[PDB]
């Protein structure tokens, strides 16, 4: 009887605390499997550039960061790094870095990097608590809070050592999207300049404010369209439309595109319309309505055609920017494979299959309709606006692999509001749990059983609810926990063997070459080289010329005589390409070959290369002895093979045999006259050639 | 290619013109001062509001970003006590 | 000009228009567009969208030492990667696995029947229980090391 | 420094006690005569 | 006739109109006018800088947009709407948010 | 004239006109002035089909029957334009316009002619 | 091997002659609405 | 039998971002 001489408010602000202090603990712990498991480093390719950026900026200050002019990478064209880049991140890294060491605790800038993301997702889940809160009550909250810390598609891109814009761009948008309630709903001006000012922090932060800056101009015009527009929703979008643009605008990398591009117009539109539509009420409501209607027949009418006059105007003449090449494919799915190859290319932006959605999220797939039936039921201003959120993720989500984390948070906050909702309404069911008020006449006598049927449905529900949260723990530990530098391979013992060749290369490069040389690559090794190696690349992920990239496919397509033309004119020193035959590791560059054909071609100079030339007759790709005469003779296949014939990968099978492709090399003996063998790992990972300067007595190489 | 000086100033004298105008309503329309009070909140949150609008010209010409927001943040703080303050005795007299 | 257009008419009978909003197209209900919104999310779970892009076949085929051309419906071991009939059978249960709890709510309303009550609450656990363990076991198939440690 | 195997442990046990905790919450929620007042 | 119309819709409203309220339509008018005589110049001395007509131009806009957010707030007829909302919080808010309008549109200015 | 008469004589010059469009098919589409010249010809079948359709209509279920925006209209008006893509794809939006432009007037006689008396 | 760079954003020019009219109207803007403030207090 | 090691699969590779696609062939 302790508990129960408690009073209620107690009861209820104790359970609070308990629940969500719990669910913040998990959140970061559960993203510390890939720290314990392997070394405490950064992961995957796209981080390492925003590791080098963070330490030139605490090291530099912002000031020195601003204006920084990056000369070793995009030789000889250099990049122009303050201007082509979102700042958020790196900032809120330097600025807790300051503050630790100011109050004399000293950690490595690495550290703090390595262990921002974990941090994040536990703000993250005090923040979904107070959104479902405002929707429909606290103990939908307490579920949101829940689903969300422990969802597997949010993992993915926040585990311990994800340093990348991703583990703060969520944090950010919810945010921007609690405030938004709040200011609709209490329609109170100091809550629409908060928002605003979350917005600009979403804008620094990613590049993925272009999906805030349309969702709310569209929440707003169904509004309009179901007559549900009212004055609070004119000062709460209104007041956030004009702050939010001139405060995005300050970005450099933004510019002058929320006002000159047809991304943004949409927001400038409904501005618009929302004047209008003010005004016209205003009018009729001090008129007297058969007058009104005379003078509203005459209004529409030379308004009407000025307004779209400009509008036309505006769109002939190309004032407005048409729409940029990758949110035009987002729309529609056919623009990029078939007009630009380098989108097409990526590996994260395939579409969606159905066990993607399941593995990601599970249980959450069979609730989100539950969710979005009880909005449709009860429907609300605030709740209209999370019924367009639902929609419109399901659609770019399943166009996009990547897209998948905008989804994880809607899903989370709407299928907790699904079960809430079953959970309370059979409780209540249970007669034990209150009498309350009860009337043992007109009792209902179609009912005989009411303890057995509350019991089994909370029972069943209770089941599922653990379930998901083994499956989300099982799923992190096996698939987020990789850490992509470093790869894991079982000896025949069945000991872990680590195999550390990508590093050893850059180590190697680091101390045995002079600082000067430059190295040539794909693309895809831009950034790892640059923040290990320390030496000069040719290119880059960011991938910001495409005419670069595809000169420099051409030279590895090509036969091994006009590779060396292009690669004297631009300087080239080394050439760096991985292979995987050996240690069967399948992202190697000859999988990636095919690409680099498409790429090469695309531009004019590349028009000599057909992607056909490479196959066999039947239109197969085979490096066997009958492969295409054109691809064993390119200069990729003899860097991969060279001195590769005579090797037994395997011993129940022949010499020479390639263990990835499972077929055995065609060409097996040949000499390269243009390059030199002058490094190559322990498994033959990564292998790095030297190219020959020209012929002292003027010999034709 | 700039446009010519004469037709710059012409627009930049131009501008002030609608101040004048703003003025003349008011006056013409009933302003009055009433109102006003000399207790001490009503002068001091005044003059802090002025002055947070003063540094915006200060900002312009010398300080930089830091040193704006490092200023802003004490002249803001004195400025929102007075006006709390004053609000509040402005509440209790219309409610009278 | 509109007597040009009478000429034809001068001889032919002119047809009788009445240029009204059709009756049937009235602003869509809540519950409408609902229903809408549950069949395109039938759809795009399904991976229409994955079908359309990279067009693979509704089932692929595999063999033994016994040889022949078994048919294939899940794609072993990419998780990227599905046929146009797996694809559909896994997403309906997503489907069916929601509707299976609104079911059950309606069943729960007061003034119903004893049979009624009974059979809905009957098809309600049905469909739930079936819709979630199917589920398991598809993916199972798919990836034989599932939740398995 | 605790091993993997100890920390997938840990990770389960959390979860599966907080979301009885919610559910217990939802319990006493109803339960509330003063919240139906 | 429209120019009738025009008449009592002015007779109407200037009985109607409360002097306080009044006061904030001369100032829309000033903010309005200004605003428009930077929109006349721009197009017809050029567009060059764009960053300094642009910064001036949208801090009219936020000037006027605010101000009619006051407008609504304050209005007797209105308070239902803005429930729990008194006219010292509302004045306090509007403040505010100038504060930062003229702050932003000064990194822009130059 | 005569509702029988009427019927046979519209799907008669409807008929005629289609016929006409496939046969120089070719050559109308060779020129943007002949596509044109190919809208006229679309709008033109589209009012004959419309009005053999209502005279069918009055025979089988009597007369003064009354055609709809749908589906009476709309069909009518499908047709026309599934014949225009046949010669180019341009005539769909020329072939269109002429089409509505007649069917505004077309509907003005019709309220004049019946709704008057 | 000589690296050139853009110009840093200090080294723009300022105070520009020709933009004086934009100048004008935000110095205005801010002066206009602190005497809104004073008046519409105490009217 | 010249080196020892065989690699393990990455069960969940498709999430790695700006990463060229490795599997257009298959
Ligand atoms: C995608 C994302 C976004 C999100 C959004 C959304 C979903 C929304 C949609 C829309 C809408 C409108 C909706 C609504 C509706 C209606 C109205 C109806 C984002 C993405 O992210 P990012 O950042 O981009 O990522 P990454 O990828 O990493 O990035 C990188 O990469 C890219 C590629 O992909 C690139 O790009 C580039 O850019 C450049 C600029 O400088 C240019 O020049 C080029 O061209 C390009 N390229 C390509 C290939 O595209 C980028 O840039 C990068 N980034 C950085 C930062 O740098
Ligand atoms: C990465 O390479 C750069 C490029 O040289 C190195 O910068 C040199 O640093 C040394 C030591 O401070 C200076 O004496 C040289 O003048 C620098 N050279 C240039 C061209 O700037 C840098 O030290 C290397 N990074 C390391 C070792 O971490």
């Amino acid at each position: 009887f302790g508990f129960l001489r408690l009073s209620y408010e107690k009861q209820d602000t104790l359970l609070k605390l308990l629940i969500l202090s719990m669910a913040a603990v998990l959140s970061f712990s559960t993203r510390l499997f890939a720290v314990l498991r392997f070394e405490s480093v950064i992961h995957e390719f796209d981080p390492y550039f925003n590791y080098r950026t963070t330490r030139f900026l605490a090291e530099e200050g912002f000031y020195k960061f601003h204006n920084w002019f990056d000369d070793r990478a995009w030789y000889p064209l250099g990049r122009i790094i303050g201007g082509t880049i979102y700042p958020g991140l790196m900032i809120t890294s330097a600025a807790i870095y300051h503050v630790l060491h100011f109050f004399h605790i000293t950690i490595d800038i690495r550290n703090v990097c390595v262990f921002l993301a974990p941090l994040f997702s536990s703000f993250t889940t005090i923040v979904t608590y107070h959104l479902t809160k405002e929707l429909k009550d606290a103990g939908a909250g307490l579920l949101a809070a829940a689903m969300i810390a422990v969802v597997p598609g949010y993992i993915s891109r926040s585990v311990a050592g994800s340093y990348d814009n991703e583990g703060i761009a969520i944090f950010c948008m919810l945010l921007t999207y609690y405030m938004w309630i709040k200011a609709v709903k209490t329609g109170s001006i100091c809550w629409a300049a908060k928002c605003a000012l979350a917005y600009f922090y979403m804008v620094s932060s990613w590049g993925g404010y272009v999906f805030l800056i349309n969702l709310i101009p569209l929440h707003v015009l169904v509004l309009m369209l179901t007559g549900r527009f009212s004055h609070r929703i004119y000062v709460a979008y209104c007041t956030v439309y004009c702050l939010g643009t001139i405060l995005s605008m300050q970005i450099s990398f933004v510019g002058f595109q929320p006002v000159l591009s047809s991304e943004h117009m949409a927001a400038f539109g409904v501005f618009g319309l929302c004047q209008i539509h003010a005004f016209v009420d205003y009018l009729r409501s001090k008129l007297n309505p058969q007058q009104f209607e005379v003078l509203f027949r005459s209004v529409i009418s030379l308004v009407g055609f000025v307004l779209l006059t400009v509008g036309a105007l505006l769109m002939l003449t190309g004032k407005i920017s048409p729409w940029t090449g990758r949110f035009y494919s987002l729309l529609d799915p056919s623009y990029a494979k078939n007009n630009i190859p380098i989108i097409a290319s990526v590996s994260e932006h395939q579409p969606t299959t159905w066990s993607s959605y399941y593995f990601d999220l599970q249980l959450l797939v069979f609730m989100f309709p539950v969710g979005l039936y009880y909005c449709f039921s009860n429907l609300s201003d605030a709740r209209i606006f999370i019924i367009m959120y639902g929609v419109t993720s399901m659609y770019f989500s399943a166009v996009m692999v990547r897209l998948m984390l905008v989804l994880a948070p809607v899903m989370c906050i709407l299928s907790g509001i699904g079960v809430s909702q079953v959970l309370s309404t059979y409780m209540k069911n249970l007669d034990i749990s209150r009498p309350d008020k009860k009337s043992k006449k007109q009792q209902d006598s179609t009912y005989p059983i009411k303890n057995e049927v509350a019991s089994g449905m909370i029972l069943v529900m209770a089941f599922f609810l653990i379930t998901y949260t083994f499956h989300s723990t099982w799923v992190t530990s096996e698939a987020y926990s990789s850490p992509s530098i470093v790869l894991s391979a079982r000896g025949g013992d069945g000991s872990r063997i680590i195999f550390d060749d990508f590093r050893e290369a850059y180590y190697w490069l680091r101390h045995n070459t002079p600082e000067d040389a430059k190295v040539m690559s794909w693309w895809d090794y831009g950034y790892q080289i640059t923040a290990m190696a320390n030496r000069t690349i040719l290119v880059d992920n960011n991938t910001w010329n495409n005419t670069h990239i595809s000169r420099v496919g051409q030279a590895m397509a090509s036969t091994e005589e006009k590779a060396y033309e292009i690669m004297r004119e631009l300087d080239v020193s080394y050439v760096l390409v991985i292979f995987g035959g050996l240690t069967g590791y399948s992202s190697d560059d000859i999988n990636k070959f095919l690409w680099m054909v498409r790429i090469g071609g695309s531009t004019d100079t590349g028009k000599h290369i057909k992607e056909n030339d490479y196959y066999t007759p039947t239109g197969e790709f085979r490096v066997d002895r009958e492969g295409s005469p054109v691809l064993l003779n390119c200069l990729m296949y003899k860097m991969c093979y060279y001195r590769f014939g005579q090797v037994y990968t395997e011993a129940k099978r022949p010499p020479g045999f390639d263990r990835v492709r499972n077929a055995e090399i065609g060409n097996k003996d040949f000499e390269l006259d243009v390059l030199e063998e002058a490094y190559t790992t322990e498994h033959w990972l990564v292998r790095i050639y030297k190219v020959k300067d020209l012929d002292n007595r003027g010999l034709s190489r | 290619k700039r446009p010519p000086t004469v037709v710059s100033n012409t627009f930049t004298a131009l501008i002030l013109s609608p101040l004048l105008l703003l003025f003349a309503l008011w006056i013409r329309i009933g302003a009055n001062v009433s109102n006003f009070t000399f207790a001490p909140s009503t002068i001091i949150f005044h003059l802090g509001h002025a002055a947070m609008l003063g540094l915006m010209y200060v900002y312009w010409t010398q300080l930089n970003m830091f040193q704006t927001l490092k200023y802003l943040a004490i002249l803001g703080s004195v400025t929102f006590l007075a006006g709390n303050r004053m609000l509040a005795q402005q509440a209790v007299k219309r409610t009278a | 000009m509109e007597t040009l257009y009478r000429v034809p008419f001068l001889v032919l009978e002119c047809p009788n228009l009445k240029l009204k909003k059709p009756p049937w197209l009235h602003m869509p209900s809540a519950m409408t567009v609902y229903a809408l919104v549950v069949v395109s999310y039938f759809l795009i779970t399904g991976g229409i969208i994955y079908d359309v892009i990279v067009e693979p076949p509704s089932v692929g085929s595999m063999t033994d030492e016994h040889g022949h051309q078994r048919p294939v419906a899940f794609l072993a071991y990419r998780v990227n990667g599905q046929y146009i009939m797996e694809g559909l059978a896994s997403s309906f249960l997503f489907t069916m696995g929601g509707l299976g709890f609104i079911i059950l709510d309606r069943s729960n309303a007061p003034n119903i029947p004893k049979l009624n009550r009974f059979l809905l609450l009957f098809i309600g656990f049905v469909c739930v229980l079936l819709s979630f363990f199917m589920a398991r076991v598809f993916m199972r198939m798919k990836l034989p090391g599932y939740l398995m440690g | 420094m605790i091993t993997d195997v100890q920390l997938a442990i840990f990770a389960n046990m959390l979860g599966v006690s907080l979301f009885l905790l919610v559910v217990l919450y939802h319990y006493v929620a109803v339960n509330n005569p003063k919240k139906q007042e | 006739s429209v120019v009738s119309v025009i008449s009592r819709f002015l007779e109407e409203y200037l009985s109607s109109t409360p002097q306080r309220l009044k006061l904030l339509d001369a100032y829309l008018l000033y903010i309005l006018l200004t605003g428009a005589l930077q929109f006349g110049y721009c197009l017809l001395v050029g567009t060059f800088p764009f960053n300094s007509f642009l910064s001036g131009f949208i801090s009219c806009v936020g000037s006027f947009i605010l101000a009619v957010c006051l407008r609504i707030q304050i209005n007797p007829q209105n308070k239902a709407d803005f429930q729990g909302i008194s006219p010292e919080r509302a004045f306090a808010d509007f403040l505010f948010a100038s504060t930062i309008l003229h702050l932003v549109v000064m990194n822009f200015v130059g | 004239v005569g509702t029988g008469t009427s019927l046979a004589l519209s799907s008669l010059l409807s008929l005629l006109l289609f016929a006409g469009m496939q046969m120089y098919s070719r050559q109308l589409a060779s020129t943007e002035w002949l596509t044109i010249q190919g809208g006229l010809l679309g709008s033109g079948l589209f009012v004959f089909s419309l009005t053999a359709f209502n005279n069918l209509e009055n025979l089988v279920f009597g007369k003064g029957f009354q055609a709809k925006i749908f589906p009476e209209i709309l069909l009518c008006l499908l047709l026309a334009l599934f014949a225009s893509g046949l010669i180019h794809r341009v005539c769909v939006t020329t072939c269109f316009i002429f089409s509505m432009v007649g069917l505004y007037y077309i509907n003005k006689i019709s309220s004049t002619l019946y709704q008057a008396a | 091997q000589v690296s050139v760079r853009p110009l840093q954003h200090t080294q723009y020019e300022r105070f520009i002659p020709s933009a004086y009219p934009y100048y004008a109207s935000a110095f205005s803007m801010m002066l206009g609405l602190f005497i809104f403030s004073i008046v519409f207090l105490h009217m | 039998v010249d080196v020892d090691g065989t690699v393990e699969e990455d069960l969940g590779k498709s999430r790695e971002g700006s990463r060229t696609d490795d599997e257009v062939v298959q």
